[PDB]
């Protein structure tokens, strides 16, 4: 649909560090985001360029707990289209959602995975994650980073699946305020 | 090492 398809255009990108193929997500200015295993370095190779990253931050929870979200600031000669307003305030479920993968391997794809549900805690390959939602889709590998949408708001970056369900974790808008 | 942020 029309808001999945302009959020690609605008703001969704291919992308590979050392540890594999991801779909990226630009929210704002040079702001980006990853999922944590994708481990960004100096740089990063962005649609076969290579591209500074300035600043990467790691989100943790209240209590320090690993939300596998990471925070870049990129060497960029432009601007991100700005869509903070469309991440909810709270972490929210979503109905008919559509997942939106971008790497080179899996380029420009709409996966319909169904019903987004609070989830919680999940192991994520061994590492201990909060804030997370899922859905019932055979998900596979070469996902992480996919952007969960669904009628306009940004909720959910796809982080791993086991098989037959998929996980994301949650995107509130204060992750991303003002520098 | 990671730098961290409590969110």
């Amino acid at each position: 649909l029309d808001f999945a398809l302009s959020l690609l255009r605008r703001n969704i990108r291919q992308v590979q560090t050392d540890q594999g193929h991801f779909t990226m997500l630009g929210v704002r200015d040079r702001l980006a985001v990853l999922p944590r295993h994708s481990q960004p370095g100096k740089t990063i190779w962005i649609e076969h360029k290579l591209v500074n990253v300035l600043d990467a931050v790691e989100l943790v929870d209240e209590q320090g707990v690993n939300l596998e979200l990471t925070l870049i600031t990129l060497d960029t000669n432009e601007k991100f289209r700005d869509i903070t307003k469309f991440i909810p305030e709270n972490i929210s479920t979503a109905s008919d959602a559509t997942l939106v993968i971008n790497t080179e391997h899996m380029p420009s794809m709409f996966v319909p995975v169904g019903d987004v549900v609070q989830y919680g805690f999940l192991n994520l390959s061994g590492k201990p994650t909060h804030r997370t939602m899922m859905y019932n889709f055979p998900t596979k590998a070469g996902q992480a980073g996919g952007v969960v949408t669904s009628v306009g708001k940004v909720i959910g970056i796809h982080i791993g699946g086991n098989g037959r369900q998929g996980f994301c974790a949650g995107l509130k808008r204060s992750y991303f305020a003002s520098e | 090492k990671p730098v961290l942020r409590t969110a």
